[PDB]
RNA sequence: CUUAGUAACGGCGAGUGAAGCGGCAAAAGCUCAAAUUUGAAAUCUGGCGUCUUCGACGUCCGAGUUGUAAUUUGAAGAAGGCAACUUUGUAGCUGGUCCUUGUCUAUGUUCCUUGGAACAGGACGUCAUAGAGGGUGAGAAUCCCGUGUGGCGAGGAUCCCAGUUAUUUGUAAAGUGCUUUCGACGAGUCGAGUUGUUUGGGAAUGCAGCUCUAAGUGGGUGGUAAAUUCCAUCUAAAGCUAAAUAUUGGCGAGAGACCGAUAGCGAACAAGUACAGUGAUGGAAAGAUGAAAAGAACUUUGAAAAGAGAGUGAAAAAGUACGUGAAAUUGUUGAAAGGGAAGGGCAUUUGAUCAGACAUGGGCCAGCAUCAGUUUUA
RNA sequence: AGGAUUGCGACUUUUGUCAAGGAUGCUGGCGUAAUGGUUAAAUGCCGCCCGUCUUGAAACACGGACCAAGGAGUCUAACGUCUAUGCGAGUGUUUGGGUGUAAAACCCGUACGCGUAAUGAAAGUGAACGUAGGUGAGGGCCCGCAAGGGUGCAUCAUCGACCGAUCCUGAUGUCUUCGGAUGGAUUUGAGUAAGAGCAUAGCUGUUGGGACCCGAAAGAUGGUGAACUAUGCCUGAAUA
RNA sequence: GAAAGACUAAUCGAACCAUCUAGUAGCUGGUUCCUGCCGAAGUUUCCCUCAGGAUAGCAGAAGCUCGUAUCAGUUUUAUG
RNA sequence: GUUGCUUAAUUGAACGUGGACAUUUGAAUGAAGAGCUUUUAGUGGGCCAUUUUUGGUAAGCAGAACUGGCGAUGCGGGAU
RNA sequence: CGCUCAAGCGUGUUACCUAUACUCCACCGUCAGGGUUAAUAUGAUGCCCUGACGAGUAGGCAGGCGUGGAGGUCAGUGACGAAGCCUAGGCUGUAAAGCUGGGUAGAACGGCCUCUAGUGCAGAUCUUGGUGGUAGUAGCAAAUAUUCAAAUGAGAACUUUGAAGACUGAAGUGGGGAAAGGUUCCACGUCAACAGCAGUUGGACGUGGGUUAGUCGAUCCUAAGAGAUGGGGAAGCUCC
RNA sequence: AGCCAAAUGCCUCGUCAUCUAAUUAGUGACGCGCAUGAAUGGAUUAACGAGAUUCCCACUGUCCCUAUCUACUAUCUAGCGAAACCACAGCCAAGGGAACGGGCUUGGCAGAAUCAGCGGGGAAAGAAGACCCUGUUGAGCUUGACUCUAGUUUGACAUU
RNA sequence: UAUCGAUCCUUUAGGUCCUCGGAAUUUGAGGCUAGAGGUGCCAGAAAAGUUACCACAGGGAUAACUGGCUUGUGGCAGUC
RNA sequence: GGAUUGUUCACCCACUAAUAGGGAACGUGAGCUGGGUUUAGACCGUCGUGAGACAGGUUAGUUUUACCCUACUGAUGAAU
RNA sequence: AAACUUUCAACAACGGAUCUCUUGGUUCUCGCAUCGAUGAAGAACGCAGCGAAUUGCGAUAUGUAUUGUGAAUUGCAGAUUUUCGUGAAUCAUCAAAUCUUUGAACGCACAUUGCGCCCUCUG
């Protein structure tokens, strides 16, 4: 919409929202991040920090593939099991018939502790696990199989 | 040049970018060219499908090893296992790949079943006289789909034995870090200096 | 399409910046050198002759043994022995298919008003798998060309398919089970040092010059320089190949919430033209009478151009200095004012000119009295 | 001014009356250029020429003889706050495929982006002592005739708990040098504590782009000129 | 160039013609319709900063949680 | 009451449990609603007056302090 | 201007003049605080009540007026006259503007709800095109010089013939060529423009006619120079 | 060695002599000469000079001191017919004001339309100051400024 | 109450530490935590002249000429 | 009235009644002149390694347009 | 009082804005692959009954032959009768020919319509 803008409304006045003294010239400061250490230090000391310099060490030929491992909290856990088979499983599984939850098929690396799960045997399969995550599962009844 | 409280952007437009711009106006028209091309090819070929029959293959890396996918060609070992030559297979609508190898009994069986299912369902016309035509099925992928292998038992026993999965990972990882120096510490003390004794 | 404005690069400042996997479009694979046909250079150019002439057959010189055919290419493969055999090929004729084309296939010009002219308005119909667009004296489905639906020819391309007819390939060409011996693989190259250049490539990504110069379980790579020991992966230093992808040039077709003659290409017109420069080059302006030229016969004034009349036409307030014909700027007539400028604002007066509910039966302008609100003066 | 009545009152023996929440009554003239409207001149008083840079312009500061048409914050790639819309721990059909009355409209789903977890340079590890904790304030609701008591979301302040880094402590065990139990610390993070985001569209602001419009002295690449004039060579001519 | 920075097609202290090129400018000039409401600054710190920017201050808009609060460019008593 | 602080201590110090005292919410005056958050414009050459005041013989000169004006502002008066 | 026991100077006591300031009333807008469809026609965005305030450059936000195209809708208007243009006619709005009478003219164009932009000009020593004052003015003065009749013609200071005066004075206003131009040479017709006065004349305009070589030139030879080939450079255009 | 207040001397119009009635000039001597001087050439010098400077003779409207004449313009008429410039225009004095008004303020005043002249004003026209300063804008020339480079020269390896 | 210094680079101290991404061992290089090598234009570029042959963009924010304010100085006149 | 100097100022020789001092955009360049300062040619000295510099000296060097308005000097002239 | 100056209106000038029109532009999509020593692209000079330019063609010169359609061309002439046809036409079509002098340009030269050499027929 060209009619709703403010340049339509400025037709008549001389400066067009830019002042008589300042003038609106081409490039008064510079051209993109120019004079970061000299005359735009007060901007970069505020608001940003840590901009100049270099922390850490280099990685040559890095791949976003070795570093995968998407986490999964124990709050979610039961969402991997279907909705039909839930009111059935929550009321009486009681060993020798526990619902197997393969996390890697859904797309999760490390089973990880946060929530407080109900007292039912689970038998979970996962690549990695936290120390707390195992304590909560054994308190319920189940176990953790590695892959 | 800078200064409010905005994120530092990275816009790479300091070359003559306007001279090398493309706008895809052809998207709609180019779709009809491909649908026309796929249709006109089927008219020339007539009773055969447009696609070659491809095998089932497992994917690489840690990110994608948990899924199966349609490969390139059937290998020379699997083509032999069914009961046919590689030169003959290329003219029946079966893709061959001379460089892929087999190090898995599970994938070896699956693709032998895939060839036997293919050979049974297709018919072949002779070179000489009669040719009893039976329409055309276009997509080979439709009739021969790719299904994910099931390694599942929904309800199952709970066999615990006080091992702790977390403790197993910490011990196993420590062995990889220290087997280098632990071999060399054993090559001294017990060997070299004490084999001299 | 994602990876990613990421891993790296950079007076680590400004700024620069890939690729693997994953999802799709499209998929097609292959050939030489290095082995002795050695019980028969088996191969090929040209000349001369004859035929069904993009060729085929026969014959005579030449090329070539310092290597032309057949045979084999690392996925293999060859030479022997044992063993079962499943396959075959080359012309033209007609038809379809694909192009270039030509022709055929519905329905009112009925009545009345306006007009120079119906293609306008009103009344009554007709056709519709045709109410896209254009033409005709003003907005036409039905006046004309077309459009829609489907027929019917002609002339090329021909192997893409289908169906036939000759042939006549064969004792030769191909494929596969077992077992024994072998299994030829590209050099001033690979690789190393050094200089210059380039990349995201960091003790050096590729390329090039110069000096050094290999190997046979060998050589290359595995993104930090070395020495030592393993593992995983391919086989360089010779070569061919459709498709998905590009396209401000050329030849042929469609469209547009684009411009409407100071716009849009420099150019809607005899435009790269007229014209300028020694020369490389530079480079304009300029569209519209009327439906039809019916483009003004004839008289009279004038040396003539033209003028007055007349005449054409719906109109000459359309006369080829032509549709409409604004402003600056000028002439004539009318009204007003004017003692070193004019031109404005508030308020009257005079002069000009102009809207607005006294019409049915035949509002405008003031004055006095008693009150309310605000004040003033004795 | 207003446009039925409603109110406060006063005077009334009473009904009623009234100067009491804003003007009614009676009369005359004319009914049209008379009153008003615009327009031109005259008379009284007042009035410097606009636009612009500037502490300051009528300026002896700059641009402006006059008229017509043209003529200047636009579009895009990444973005920030606010606002509307749809779905909501999810969200996004449109690279591509299927269809079609054909660039439209309609339908389809693997992936993939962002979000659901952080902190470290990295190796890595990875969020409940307790009603997801107490204290002070808190809208609203609940009990009560009230006084007051109960329950207290959002949010603000404040002291604790939990996860990561940092610095100490170093239990049972054990390839005798690995392993890290438990307990701590004037340290420290863009964390957890009954999730809020993703997509489209709009005004305003940002950075790259010709970047609101016109304006240099320069620099670089590839070409054309000795008919003027500078100098040498070859061949001619001219000077009482 | 018998020397004046002379002449080199009216062009010379570095010719002319096209292209890169819409070269860059902290500097000059311009920047197109009405009413309505609010209404500034020329000051602090840093800068090859002094005809210029960043940063705070002043201004507008959008509002959110509440509803007489613990407030005031002021006075008084006490006390520095 | 609370403790690993502190005490010769059964003391102290912080944060508390329950309890007593609301006309007289413990000076005056006013209150135009109070508190708070995000975002972005222009500006960053200033100048004059009354007192205080430094340099200078002095200046319609230069440079500070406290309020008020002009700049951004017409209107009545100072003839202008 | 003029003023002298003031119309001067110092002081006192009254009246009177007067700002967009102050008080009161009418109307406009903005902001706040209320009341109301309880069937009760017409806009709940409605219809009322009460109170305060109004200057403003740079700047910000709000509500409207107009221009060119796109989707919808008034079965809108129109050759019985659409658009445009002119008008000391009229009506509405604070205004941007809109509606309408009279004239001119001869084919298309409006309102209301939305979409969209190459969307509004007085200035830029702005760009292109046109026209003024200045002004019937500056001026049309160097190369010694013209005069009298006759003819043609509508028309003669300027053309053709006669007569008289003059000049260049043979290093010339004479007779021929080179470079360069290209029909300007020559005849017949004829004056719209050009010949800065005029025009019957013309190097103008219209239509034709005209350049004859064995011996004059070019052609042929070489000059200062230029320039293939055989060769050698250079990625190459090409260089020696 | 020479030469001089010299085209080289600041203090200066140097001091002495001569030319004139009178000379910041001219010529001749003097010289601790701001800062003369020997092929970055010193001193002298016949002829020559559209070179610079002083005086004398003759000559004259340069001057005391202006006057007169001739042609061609201007002037008037017939015909033909432009440009620069221009916000709007054109009477003065004082005041205040961006400190020197043609317009504002207070006085003087003020009469159609016009023609020759003229240079007092219009801070009159000409050209986005060339002098001066500023710009983080340039170019020409110079050099022990900073970083390079063709050419040349020395050494090593190849040609061997 | 004064006596001094970022990024990047080099360097030293410290730890039974982390990394060289096909797997190991030793050298080597790269990281994590604190010092030193200096920017005096001291919130920190690496930098010599000249133009009278000159150029462009601007400036009365700023000199050389008048005019105005001022009168030390110059000039003229009083007082005891 | 004259000598010298581009001069303002200065210093002399005479005459004379006397040879007083000043202003008017430091009056007066579309009124003249161009000796001076003040561009480019060139020479000398001091200074500079050099290009060049010198409030040192010396010589050669471009002075445009009125026809308009007012002003002044003269000259006609409608209407009582 | 006129003339003269200034403002307005009607008619007439000057000039070409405004309004309506449009065989041209600009962008986007879709299809196809074809220049030349058999002499190309470009250049000069010619050709019509009456043409200067533009449009066509090359001394066979606004074209010839071949095929299709079936009566024109038109500013003014003029035919031809070809008009129940092996045929009008500035028509469409296009497969046989012509193609001046040049140009990559080719006998050697080329500010020249310059100068040679070989085979062959006729004077």
């Amino acid at each position: 919409p060209t009619r709703l803008t403010k340049t339509r409304k400025h037709r008549g006045h001389v400066s067009a929202g830019k002042g008589r003294v300042g003038k609106h010239r081409k490039h008064p400061g510079g051209r993109g991040m120019a004079g970061g250490l000299h005359h735009h230090r007060t901007n970069l000391d505020k608001y940003h920090p840590g901009y100049f310099g270099k922390v850490g060490m280099r990685y040559f030929h890095k791949q976003q593939a070795h570093f995968w491992k998407p986490v999964l909290n124990l709050d979610k856990l039961w969402t991997l099991v279907p909705e039909e088979k839930r009111e059935e499983y929550l009321k009486s599984a009681s060993k020798s018939a526990a619902p197997v939850i393969d996390t890697l098929a859904a797309g999760y690396g490390k089973v990880l502790g946060k929530g407080r799960i109900p007292d039912v045997p689970v038998i979970v399969k996962a690549r990695f696990v936290s120390k707390l995550a195992e304590e909560k599962i054994k308190a319920a009844g189940g176990v953790v199989e590695l892959i | 040049a800078i200064s409010k409280n905005l994120p530092i952007l990275k816009n790479h437009f300091r070359k003559h970018w306007q001279e090398r711009v493309k706008v895809h106006f052809d998207q709609a028209g180019k779709k009809v060219s491909r649908r026309h091309a796929r249709a006109s090819k089927a008219a020339k070929i007539a009773p055969r499908p447009l696609d070659l029959l491809r095998p089932v293959v497992r994917a690489p890396t840690v990110k994608y090893n948990r899924k199966v996918r349609a490969g390139r060609g059937f290998t020379l070992a699997e083509i032999k296992a069914a009961g046919l030559t590689p030169a003959y297979a290329r003219t029946i609508g079966i893709a061959v790949d001379h460089r892929r190898q087999n190090r898995n009994q599970e994938i070896l069986d699956l693709n032998i079943q895939r060839l036997k299912e293919y050979q049974s369902k297709i018919i072949v016309f002779p070179r000489k006289g009669k040719a009893p035509e039976a329409e055309q099925t276009l997509s080979a992928a439709a009739s021969f789909p790719i299904v994910q292998p099931v390694t599942d038992s929904e309800t199952r026993a709970v066999e615990d034995n006080g091992e702790s999965a977390y403790r197993t990972l910490r011990l196993a990882r420590s062995d990889k870090r220290y087997k280098g120096i632990r071999e060399k510490r054993a090559k001294d003390k017990a060997e070299a200096e004490a084999e001299k004794k």
